């Protein structure tokens, strides 16, 4: 019961506060790739995607991986074992979406708008 | 009724191999295209989400 008292009353070690922070960043792309997924498939509506932001969604997944990246190595820099067993799948975790957000990208190749 | 205007293509394809369609670009590629039956131009919104009413 002394490792919540400790911090409840003041701030954090440097791990924790990165780590979770792409936490809420994997459930905010959650959401969104899930509409975008969902708007492709289901109600086959092409129109309610991404695509006006398709940048900026890529760019927050960078991030997302790199802050877990920084994160786990001071839990385990630490060694804390439910740290260690924890961040390890959030940095797999979000390397799951960011290789589906990019699959969901070249599907939708034909289906955005034209650059080349 | 004779005034008119007319394009000249500048592609020189012969009818005949127009009829057949495997005109070659002196390289290898296809001078003629045969369309999807079907078929209708993209939209601006992507290459897949036609929007003309023109039919080819």
């Amino acid at each position: 019961m002394r490792w919540r008292d400790r911090i409840a009353v003041l701030c954090f070690p440097p791990g924790l506060m990165l780590t979770v922070a792409a936490l809420i960043l994997f459930f905010i792309h959650m959401g969104v790739f899930a509409s975008d997924v969902h708007n492709f498939c289901v109600i086959h509506n092409y129109d309610h995607m991404s695509f006006r932001y398709t940048v900026v969604l890529i760019f927050s997944q960078v991030i997302s991986i790199g802050w877990a990246a920084m994160g786990s190595l001071y839990a385990e820099m630490t060694g804390d074992k439910f740290l260690r067993c924890f961040a390890l799948t959030i940095l797999i975790l979000n390397g799951a979406m960011f290789f589906n957000r990019l699959c969901l990208e070249f599907l939708a190749i034909n289906y955005r708008e034209e650059r080349h | 009724y004779l005034r008119t205007m007319h394009h000249t293509p500048g592609r020189h394809i012969p009818p005949e191999d127009w009829i057949s369609g495997v005109h070659k670009d002196s390289q290898g590629f296809n001078m003629i295209k045969t369309l999807p039956i079907n078929y209708r131009p993209p939209s601006h919104m992507g290459i897949s989400i036609p929007l003309t009413d023109n039919f080819y």
